[PDB]
């Protein structure tokens, strides 16, 4: 009417099994864990040294900016005055300047590039997390199923240690 | 490398690049700088050197005025090596905070405003202008009272007894020349500066000066005995002589200057569940998305589920979803939770949790884009998390998300009623005390929760400590008695700190409830708040909204006491690596610094001696895999002997103790042990000495010891002193902290090296008459600690865990489990027990009272259980392993024996004790 089995030693013998197994399966979760949020603090890093890059070229850009507006002036000057020394001195000392941003660029870019192989990362240690919690969950309601049969039966404490431990 | 190559941006536009000297303050970088660029074009226009400042972009990614240019380029840390010359222009104080803010907060202040957030604006806006002002009041006060806010009197539990003639040491401030006089153990302060002036008349008031123990930030004044005061207690004890200097006020002024209504919108609730974005799922199954609306632990209606949508990362399904529920009955703390699952035509992936209500009250419309937090497979097991917090996942670029749309209800838009709305609602409505009586006087069961809400006008008049009984039957899906309940809860008569704690609880989500608490918490004294302190700061990670009481609280009382402030600080500073704290901790830390700019002084140099120590640490651990421990160890030496280093770690407040000063490294004294995570033993020159460790988290050692020094507190209340050692314990960091050595001291293990070496160790430390004084403090000491072990379950307790003193004390350390993490017996050592003994195999006189002052112990701490219990329930805020659920509480609760009266549990210990002693032996 109520429905809802062999010998207490293999049934206690698969408790010791599948406590083992979630045991294991859980420390290879926590693993994971471990590397979800490292990971996730290091992109956060990694996210604000793209900020970090993007206000130094900002800078540099406004450098560049004053250098257009500033020199103007000077550069009418040394015209009419034959200082064409000190004409090609600020335009050059200028070109060295847009020189020094392409090196920047392509260092925030190198950046770029790592920061989307980490995002990768990422997902699939969430993608191996989310195929590891239904093993996980499964072996411990297992466990426990294992258990209150066995605590049910009268099975001694003691015992029922020993095969969790 | 020595050198790095700098870029110097002129603000004539032109460009310098060369290599500086890494440790080169930015002053000589000045200089350098001048000298080459008078060979470079542009040159005459520049005005002198002192009238720019550079400007770098820093760590935080933020643009920084470097103001100071004494400090060094290592020190300043910019992005890259870039500085460009700037104005010295606009409010430069207020540009000069706001950096070094960002700096000591971990977060930039940038990334409040990137978030584009009214709330975040507001709590700025408003925490911002309260903090400065308190500061500007403070800043009025006179010397007296800033020394309190400063320095306030670190007293023994006595206060909030003998009578003895012991000698104090009494000099000046610049005078080398020090008094040796007589002075009473019940003399107050002031008389005791009345004597060392008549001395000084001999060779200017009594009333304009005040008492230092020298060394130290701690002051002696106020209307109080000598022997209350720790510095003295402590001298007392130990038999010495306590050395005071008397400093004059104006010194102490010196460091003082440098539409439609909600009931009728009858209206079922629901939402569009529009798209799932960033899921990383398995391909094979499919994919649910659950849903409930919550307050509190109660669910306000029946849970309702998304279709089965195929699994792939853009999951589509443009539902409505609909529960049981009308917007009319919406109480204010309502939480819409999600949880998405992959299930096989199961695994939870990720929730999410949603206020219905916003931070200004108004129900929210429109879209919503919800960034989910991976759900952690645990024991309970539950279809939603309703206990998550409401805040959104900040990793927006990688994290999976839900967008959903909450509908338009009216076409103006609607908030919560206000207070004068719900007590007009709320205003109308021998034998049943019987009932009642027996449910309150002594979980429960729907025909009682019936009876208590009948009857709960009759509970706020006869038993009004059952509120939170009552708060708990209340429907808080029905918004008639959700304004009847509010209508008592304005009326309801102040209840007890301990009343006050329970209602902290996650159980108790309304904002009325919570304004009653903190209310009731109020009358708290800044001594006893601090025992409480790390609890409190754990409980707003329950909190909806970023503006709330308790902040507010917790500001006001850190900006009225620097110790709170202080450690107020480390507490939210030690955790702004959480993701799901570090915006509301941010912006706390941010308000609290702005109303104390002197104690940023103080913690920005403890964070540079901590980020050295880090790196120290590092560079040790990558030298320890390598080469062996002596080679090592002089490694760190010479490490730390760099001007950048010893400079860092020198002079500075203690994090553990700010009071105490660590002045001279003592690079020869310090060292480290090749262990689990390699933790340094710093020593400095009264020479106190830290460990700093890197690798794991000490919180829950902390909150152990927190609970040994509440537990030595309420004893110490009652006369009894069992002369523990709870040592100071502090996260700073992630998996950072740092830990007060205690001196001349050692671990039982390597005391023992007949084997009465406990006994002769104490002999040829407390030779002669000294020895009986040795052991009555193992005896204290060692029952103390006895009860405490047993009482929260900690276990693993070995010779290399237990150490004892000079003095004879005995005390445990690295408490890495507790709660049983199985019952844990109450223990008796037999060496223990041969010490107390004094080296007899029966001494039944000595044997009894120790006995004794184990059972006192006992009979104290079950008195003050509520209190473990309740600090405890709040504790589950931290997300502990040992302390996650009820069980962990519930092994408290059967460790005092609450459910058993006083003499049952008594008998119950003795039984324990007495099977402890045969196992002794055994
Ligand atoms: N308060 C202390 O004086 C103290 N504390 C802890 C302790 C450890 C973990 C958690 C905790 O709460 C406390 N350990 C201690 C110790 N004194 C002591 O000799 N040890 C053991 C050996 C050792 C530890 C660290 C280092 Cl760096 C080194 Cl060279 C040697």
């Amino acid at each position: 009417q109520q429905d809802q089995e062999d010998n207490i030693e293999a049934v206690g013998k698969k408790l010791h099994e599948y406590n083992t197994q979630f045991q294991e399966k859980s420390r290879e979760y926590d693993r994971l864990y471990e590397d979800y949020t490292r990971t996730s603090q290091e992109i956060q890093m990694k996210r604000t040294a793209i900020e970090a890059f993007n206000e130094t070229i900002k800078i540099f850009e406004e450098q560049c900016q004053t250098q257009e507006r500033y020199s103007k002036e000077y550069i009418e000057k040394f015209k009419r005055e034959g200082n064409e020394t000190e004409i090609q001195r600020i335009m050059h000392n200028y070109e060295k300047l847009k020189s020094r941003i392409s090196e920047i660029v392509d260092s925030r870019r190198r950046l770029e590039e790592d920061l989307k192989k980490q995002a990768a990362e990422y997902r699939e240690i969430d993608k191996r997390m989310n195929s590891i919690k239904p093993d996980l969950i499964q072996l411990r309601k297992t466990r426990d199923q294992y258990l209150m049969w066995l605590t049910q039966k009268g099975v001694r404490q003691k015992k029922l240690n020993e095969w969790l431990g | 490398n020595q050198s790095v190559v700098v870029d110097f941006l002129l603000p004539t536009g032109v460009y310098l690049n060369f290599p500086v000297s890494r440790n080169a303050n930015l002053s000589t970088i000045k200089q350098l700088l001048w000298h080459r660029a008078q060979y470079e074009p542009l040159f005459h226009m520049l005005s002198g050197p002192e009238a720019y400042v550079f400007t770098c972009i820093n760590q935080t990614a933020e643009q920084q005025e470097l103001e100071d240019e004494q400090r060094r380029l290592c020190d300043v840390q910019p992005f890259l090596p870039v500085l460009r010359l700037v104005a010295r222009e606009g409010d430069r104080v207020k540009k000069l905070i706001n950096s070094q803010i960002s700096l000591l907060i971990g977060k930039g202040l940038h990334e409040f405003d990137s978030l584009c957030d009214p709330e975040v604006n507001d709590f700025r806006a408003k925490m911002c202008q309260f903090c400065e002002e308190a500061a500007a009041r403070r800043q009025q006060l006179g010397w007296e009272a800033w020394l309190q806010y400063s320095f306030p009197l670190q007293l023994e539990p006595s206060a909030q007894l003998p009578n003895r003639a012991l000698l104090v040491n009494v000099k000046f401030e610049g005078s080398e020349e020090s008094f040796t006089f007589q002075v009473s153990t019940k003399d107050v302060p002031l008389a005791l500066m009345a004597c060392a002036l008549r001395k000084k008349a001999t060779v200017e008031q009594p009333e304009d000066y005040t008492l230092q123990v020298n060394g130290r930030h701690e002051y002696l004044y106020g209307s109080y005995p000598l022997c209350q005061f720790q510095y003295i207690c402590s001298c007392l004890h130990s038999g010495l002589t306590p050395h005071l200097t008397m400093v004059h006020s104006s010194s102490i002024l010196a460091m003082r200057d440098e539409s439609v209504s909600l009931w009728s919108l009858e209206q079922p609730f629901r939402i569009e569940l529009i798209q799932g974005s960033k899921v990383n799922a398995d391909e094979r199954m499919k994919l649910v998305v659950q849903a409930g609306l919550f307050h509190g632990n109660e669910m306000l209606c029946k849970t309702v589920s998304s279709s089965e949508v195929s699994v792939c990362s853009e999951p589509v399904w443009k539902q409505r979803l609909e529960f049981d529920i009308n917007i009319c009955d919406l109480p204010r703390m309502a939480r819409l939770c999600f949880a998405l699952y992959a299930v096989i035509e199961d695994c939870p992936i990720a929730w999410a949790n949603l206020m219905l209500f916003d931070y200004k009250d108004q129900l929210k419309t429109g879209e919503r884009c919800l960034y989910m937090w991976p759900s952690v497979p645990d024991e309970k097991g539950e279809l939603l998390n309703p206990t998550g917090t409401v805040r959104s996942n900040p990793n927006t670029d990688s994290a999976a998300a839900l967008l959903i749309c909450l509908p338009e209800v009216a076409p103006h838009p609607v908030y919560y009623p206000a207070l004068e709305k719900i007590l007009e609602l709320g205003r109308h409505s021998e034998e049943e005390q019987l009932q009642l009586r027996e449910i309150l006087e002594r979980e429960l069961y729907e025909h009682e929760k019936d009876l208590v809400w009948k009857l709960r006008h009759e509970v706020q008049e006869h038993f009004p400590e059952a509120l939170a009984r009552l708060l708990l039957v209340t429907k808080w899906n029905k918004h008639e008695d959700v304004a009847q309940m509010l209508y008592l809860l304005c009326s309801w008569p102040e209840l007890p700190v301990l009343s006050a704690l329970e209602l902290l609880d996650f159980s108790f989500p309304d904002c009325h409830v919570g304004s009653f608490a903190i209310k009731s918490l109020r009358k708290l004294t800044d001594d006893e708040l601090f025992q409480y302190l790390l609890q409190l700061v754990q409980v707003l990670k329950y909190e909806s909204y970023l503006d709330c009481e308790l902040t507010k609280f917790l500001l006001d009382r850190a900006l009225a006491n620097r110790k709170i402030g202080h450690f107020l600080f480390w507490h939210l500073r030690s955790e702004m690596h959480v993701p799901s704290v570090a915006l509301r901790f941010g912006l706390i830390l941010e308000a609290y610094c702005r109303g104390s700019t002197h104690h940023m002084k103080v913690l920005m140099k403890q964070g540079e001696a901590l980020s050295k120590l880090k790196a120290l640490n590092d560079f040790v651990k990558l030298s320890s895999q390598k080469t062996p421990k002596p080679q090592t160890k002089e490694l760190m030496h010479l490490c730390m002997r760099q001007e950048a280093y010893l400079e860092a770690l020198s002079h500075l407040q203690s994090p553990l103790d700010p009071s105490t000063l660590l002045a001279e490294v003592c690079v020869e004294q310090c060292t480290f042990m090749d262990s689990k995570m390699k933790p340094l033993w710093i020593m400095y020159s009264g020479s106190v000495g830290i460990i700093f460790k890197n690798g794991d988290d000490l919180r829950q050692d902390m909150l152990t010891l927190q609970m040994i020094q509440l537990m030595d507190v309420l004893w110490k209340q009652e006369g009894l002193d069992l002369r523990m050692t709870p040592y100071g314990c502090l996260p700073t960091g992630d998996r950072t902290g740092l830990i007060e050595v205690v001196l001349r001291s050692d671990t039982i293990a390597n005391i023992q090296l007949n084997k009465d070496a406990l006994l002769n160790w104490l002999k040829s430390k407390n030779p002669g008459e000294a020895l009986d004084r040795a052991i009555e403090e193992f005896t204290l000491s060692c029952a103390g600690y006895c009860v405490a072990t047993y009482v929260l379950g900690i276990g693993d307790r070995h010779s290399d865990n237990i150490m004892i003193r000079e003095s004879g004390q005995l005390f445990h350390i690295d408490f890495g489990h507790f709660l049983g993490n199985e019952r844990v017996p109450f223990i008796l050592t037999y060496d223990f027990v041969h010490v107390i003994q004094q080296g007899k195999t029966n001494n039944s006189e000595k044997f009894e009272r120790f006995r004794g002052y184990c059972e006192r112990a006992y009979t104290i701490l079950r008195r003050h259980g509520l209190l473990f219990l309740h600090l405890f329930a709040l504790m589950r805020a931290a997300g502990l392993p040992e302390l996650s659920c009820s069980k962990d509480i519930q092994y408290l609760k059967d460790s005092l024996a609450l459910g058993k009266t006083e003499e049952e549990a008594l008998k119950h210990f003795r039984v324990k004790f007495n099977e402890a002693l045969r196992e002794s032996w055994k």
